[PDB]
This record gives structure tokens, sequence and C-alpha cells, in this order.
């Protein structure tokens, strides 16, 4: 259940 | 009881020696169920618990796609943060991200988490309200602004309150025999002379699940916290946990000491005595 | 940068009974950075067939790993864990004691 949204570069 | 799902991501740079290594692991409560390792041959998310092997190719392809995207983001981060902190290109640095959700005994949402660390120290974290950010310093404020502009918190809130909770429930159902169990501690005590006037009393808890436990010694009903050697709760390697607590007892005083064990699998806490 | 020393526990999966199959564990925890060397020893010699858990970390960001191998304890064979890490001036050897 890997997030598929919200995971952005710093 | 309550439950949690967590994903943990570590990326470590190795300048001159190719791309950073990236390792992802996923847990439900204290049971690991997936991994990804950038250095491994498969280049796929892989099962690490039997209950998740029943997932089909749609599942595994999707998790592989996502974890690869996470790997790329974190690789870029190593470079960006190296720049933000004005660090040389020669040294190894680390980035870590953890996110997930907790639910109560009713399996309803209790809280969400998303946090990020650089070289082992807090960098940026989503606050409990899942709407705002804590930034560790001036570099981190810059990231905060980027993530505010891109509405990251709203996305993460939707995941943490929604997807994460739905899936935690799904996993709890699908892996019921492993995940919905409690294994109460098997306990015992050992006694070893250290001299002619002292002995160690060691109270053991073995083969328990979940890992949360409390082990304490008392002397005549008074807690002996400052005089107890308490080890960290440790994995047995078989999905259960172990812990012990020891006290040094002047000889002839064994009857004064009691060991107290609290665990979800114990309807009533235990009181053990050497006698 | 942050450097945290590993905690080290060496222990068996099951209560040790001489002549019965078991697993020897070395649990390293509370360390940073993640680069670490952990060997299990039988009578001072490095055991070759040692697996380890996937790298994970605690709420405080510190790493933990379980290193493990099959073994069958006896009265006389000696086991230990040997750990090296940037925080250690020399490798730390912890002997296995069946009641720890």
């Amino acid at each position: 259940x890997v997030a598929g949204i919200g995971i952005l570069t710093x | 009881g309550s439950h949690s799902m967590r994903y943990f991501f570590t990326s470590v740079s190795r300048p001159g020696r190719g791309e950073p290594r990236f390792i992802a692991v996923g847990y439900v409560d204290d049971t690991q169920f997936v991994r990804f390792d950038s250095d491994a041959a498969s280049q796929r998310m892989e099962p690490r618990a039997p209950w998740i092997e029943q997932e089909g190719p749609e599942y595994w392809d999707g998790e592989t796609r996502k974890v690869k995207a996470h790997s790329q983001t974190h690789r870029v981060d190593l470079g960006t943060l190296r720049g933000y902190y004005n660090q040389s290109e020669a040294g190894s640095h680390t980035v870590q991200r953890m996110y997930g959700c907790d639910v109560g005994s009713d399996w309803r949402f209790l809280r969400g988490y998303h946090q990020y660390a650089y070289d082992g120290k807090d960098y940026i974290a989503l606050k409990e309200d899942l709407r705002s950010w804590t930034a560790a310093d001036m570099a981190a404020q810059t990231t905060k602004h980027k993530w505010e502009a891109a509405h990251v918190a709203e996305q993460l809130r939707a995941y943490l309150e929604g997807t994460c909770v739905e899936w935690l429930r799904r996993y709890l159902e699908n892996g019921k025999e492993t995940l919905q169990r409690t294994d109460a501690p098997k306990t015992h005590m050992t006694h070893h002379a250290v001299s002619d006037h002292e002995a160690t009393l060691r109270c053991w808890a073995l083969s328990f699940y979940p890992a949360e436990i409390t082990l304490t010694w008392q002397r005549d009903g008074e807690d002996q916290t400052q005089d107890t050697e308490l080890v960290e709760t440790r994995p047995a390697g078989d999905g259960t946990f172990q812990k012990w607590a020891a006290v040094v007892v002047p000889s002839g005083q064994e009857q004064r000491y009691t060991c107290h064990v609290q665990h979800e699998g114990l309807p009533k806490p235990l009181t053990l005595r050497w006698e | 940068m942050i450097q945290r020393t590993p905690k080290i526990q060496v222990y068996s999966r099951h209560p040790a009974e001489n002549g019965k199959s078991n697993f020897l564990n070395c649990y390293v925890s509370g360390f940073h950075p993640s680069d670490i060397e952990v060997d299990l020893l039988k009578n001072g010699e490095r055991i070759e067939k040692v697996e380890h858990s996937d790298l994970s970390f605690s709420k405080d960001w510190s790493f933990y790993l379980l290193y493990y191998t099959e073994f069958t304890p006896t009265e006389k064979d000696e086991y230990a864990c040997r750990v090296n890490h940037v925080t250690l001036s020399q490798p730390k050897i912890v002997k296995w004691d069946r009641d720890m």
C-alpha cells in the first residue's frame, strides 16, 4: 500500500 | 487492539560508486511484509511474509512502480540536500522517510505520520493535523515552501486518512492468522550466583507478539527501575519477540522480589517470584 | 554528522538445549550511519552462512538489523558476535551466554 501521491523531491 | 501500517525508506549516497543505495521496507504492526533493495537483482518489490504472497501480479507490478518512483525522488534528494547544506561531493550521506497510519481497536483512523530525516536528524515532518509542516531549520523551510506550493499535505492527508487505513484493514483481514494474533509471553526466571553474597535474578519473557510489553521488578512492592538491567525488546527471528529484566539480589532476599509482566495476550498481568 | 553506537545482543531464538537445532541471533540497534559489519563466530571462526534482515529504523531514526544463522549448541562450542562501526575504535566482540 505504497503511497502513489504526495511523494515529491525536496 | 490497535494497529499500524508503516513504510520506511533509506537512501545512502556513495559518491564515485554509482547511484545511491535505496532500501524500502513495509510493516503491519511488528510484522515486516515487503521489501525493495536497489542493489538486488529483481528490481521489484518482494514479499517478506507468507500472507502477502497471495497477492497477484497487478499488486506486485503496482508496488514495484511506486517504490521505483520513491527511489528516484530520494536519489535526487541526496544531491539537493548536499547543495542546501553546502557539503562536499566526496562524503556519504543518508536520507530517511517514514510514513503510515494508526487505527484503534475499532479499526478506525487514529493518526497519520509522514516524516523525513537528513543524516539522522529531523528535516521536515507533517504535523498531526495533516495540514501543516514542521521544518527543522532554514534548508528545510525551503522544502516546506516547495511542498506547500505543490499541495503535498493535502495529497498525503488523502493517503493517510484514506488509502492507508483501507489497506491496513485489508492486510489485517488477508493476513489474519499472522496479524490478528496475540501470543502471550512464556515466562520464566533464572538465578545465578555472582559471589557468595549476591545473585542475579533474571525474569524472561519469550515468544510474544506484538512486541509491546512491560517487564518490571519490585522489592517489597516498590519499583526497582534504577537498579534493573532491562534489555531492548528483540526479535526471535520467527515473528515473535523476547525481553528480560535482571536484578542483583543480596543472598537470602529472593523472596522480597517480584517480576511483573504486562502484555496484550495476558488478561491479567503476571506477578512472578523466585521461591 | 550524527554517529550513534550500535547496541548489540547475541542470543538464541529458542532456549538453548545441547544437541537441538536452533538459530543464533545478533541484533544490532540504535546505530547511525547504517554502514555496519556484523559477523557471527563459532570457536572464533567466522560463520559463512549468515543472513540478515532488511534495513529498518526506529522512531528516532536509528537503524536496526538482525543477523542470524542456524546452529546446534553444545556444552563446549563457543559463539560470539563481532561488530564494527564508525563509532567503535575497534570491533566489539560480544560472547553468547545462553542465559542472556
